[PDB]
């Protein structure tokens, strides 16, 4: 009965409780507006209770309270992303930083990756519903290719300097193509912003459209066969379920990444119930 | 380039609400930000709300007018909203309504919004 450990035990459940919230907001079909908004509440407490923990993990470790034998045997179930005969001080400081970077360096990471995608996506999706507005029939189908391209351009524009990863500033190339390999070549690419690189949206989905529709030819506006039109939107309609592919590949890599985080929670939070 | 014109202004009552509407005609209006100004007299020009361009999640507005304002955008339609309930004295103004992408720019004749 120790007031630090008891405080840490409240911690770590309300962790749980946020980790299973979040959860729910992943598995859905549609990340709405209010989706994003959602996952930021909870990744806020998150960071805020991880750092309570922190905070509390670090009281246990300068006062060297004991880990007794019977509790370090539970850590080795703690995922091997946590990075876990050592002194009971330097275990603690052990575990404060691991919950903390698996956080920062690992949780966070695919949470804004989701959020940069989502965000692309989801204005891709308005590019979507308004081709109703460039497509006129008359078989006959007239295509209004620049308005079209413009809007493509323009998407590829607003997101150029949103990258995958870092959030904010740059970090090295070994650091970039690290987490390029783990979201996928297909999805990020490395590009140098300023002195340092970082992980880009790969936007190759909409330059294979703007390829497309500068075949299609014309000088504006272009009037298909109806053969061609069903040609031109099925290569269209295939890149987009590449990108609503792209961006499911981004919810499970994160959804996993938390239920790592919430094992190793759920190690720690037994680990100091026993201890 | 971008023809804006703004409707739905009038007179009303202090808590009454009106459907700010403003149809765009011209370019390409899914890649404008768009952003509802106002003017009352004297006083110089303010905004009042803002919505990035395409699908539009993100929105801001003026602390003298979150809760009572929303700002929404009809990509299909090529429109732009502004619901505004709880009105108050004090948001009497012409009410614009912009297109603004870099440094493109588009107005709108604008519409009075008087409450009294």
């Amino acid at each position: 009965p120790v007031s630090s450990l008891t405080m840490l035990n409240d911690t770590l459940h309300n962790i749980r409780t946020t980790n299973q919230a979040l959860k729910k907001e992943l598995s859905q079909k549609t990340l709405t507006k209010t989706s994003l908004e959602e996952i930021a509440l909870h990744s806020s407490q998150i960071s805020m209770d991880v750092n309570k923990s922190a905070q509390l993990l670090d009281i246990l470790s300068r006062n060297e309270y004991p880990i007794n034998k019977d509790a370090r045997e539970l850590l080795h179930s703690a995922p091997k992303e946590a990075e876990l005969m050592i002194s009971h001080r330097e275990l603690w400081a052990k575990i404060a930083n691991s919950i903390n970077d698996i956080n920062e360096q690992y949780l966070k990471v695919y949470e804004h990756a989701v959020s940069s995608y989502t965000q692309m996506y989801q204005d891709f999706s308005a590019v979507l519903s308004s081709l109703a507005g460039w497509i006129s029939p008359g078989n006959s189908v007239k295509l209004q290719v620049n308005s079209l391209k413009k809007a493509l351009e323009e998407l590829k524009e607003k997101y150029k300097d949103k990258p995958l990863y870092p959030a904010n500033n740059t970090v090295s190339q070994e650091q970039a193509n690290k987490w390029l390999t783990e979201l996928g070549g297909t999805i990020g690419k490395v590009s140098q912003k300023n002195g340092g690189y970082v992980v880009s949206i790969n936007m190759t989905p909409i330059d294979n459209m703007l390829k497309s529709l500068d075949n299609l030819g014309g000088n504006g506006e272009v009037v298909l066969d109806n053969a061609k039109y069903q040609a031109w939107n099925a290569g269209f309609s295939a890149e987009d379920e590449t990108m609503k592919n792209n961006l499911q590949t981004l919810v499970q890599k994160y959804s996993n990444a938390n239920s790592i985080f919430d094992n190793l929670v759920k190690v720690l939070s037994s680990t100091i119930s026993s201890s | 380039q971008v023809q804006l014109a703004e409707s739905g202004g009038g007179l009303v009552q202090p808590g009454g609400s009106l459907r700010l509407s403003c149809s765009a005609s011209g370019g390409v209006f899914i890649i404008y930000n768009m952003g509802w100004y106002r003017q009352a007299p004297g006083k110089q020009r303010e905004l009042v709300a803002s919505i990035d361009s395409y699908s539009g999640s993100i929105t801001n507005y003026a602390d003298s007018v979150k809760g009572r304002f929303t700002i929404s955008r009809d990509n299909v339609e090529k429109r732009v909203y502004l619901e505004m309930n709880n009105l108050k004295p004090e948001d009497t103004a012409v009410y614009y309504c912009n297109a603004n992408l870099r440094t493109n720019n588009y107005w709108g004749q604008g519409t009075q919004v008087t409450v009294s």
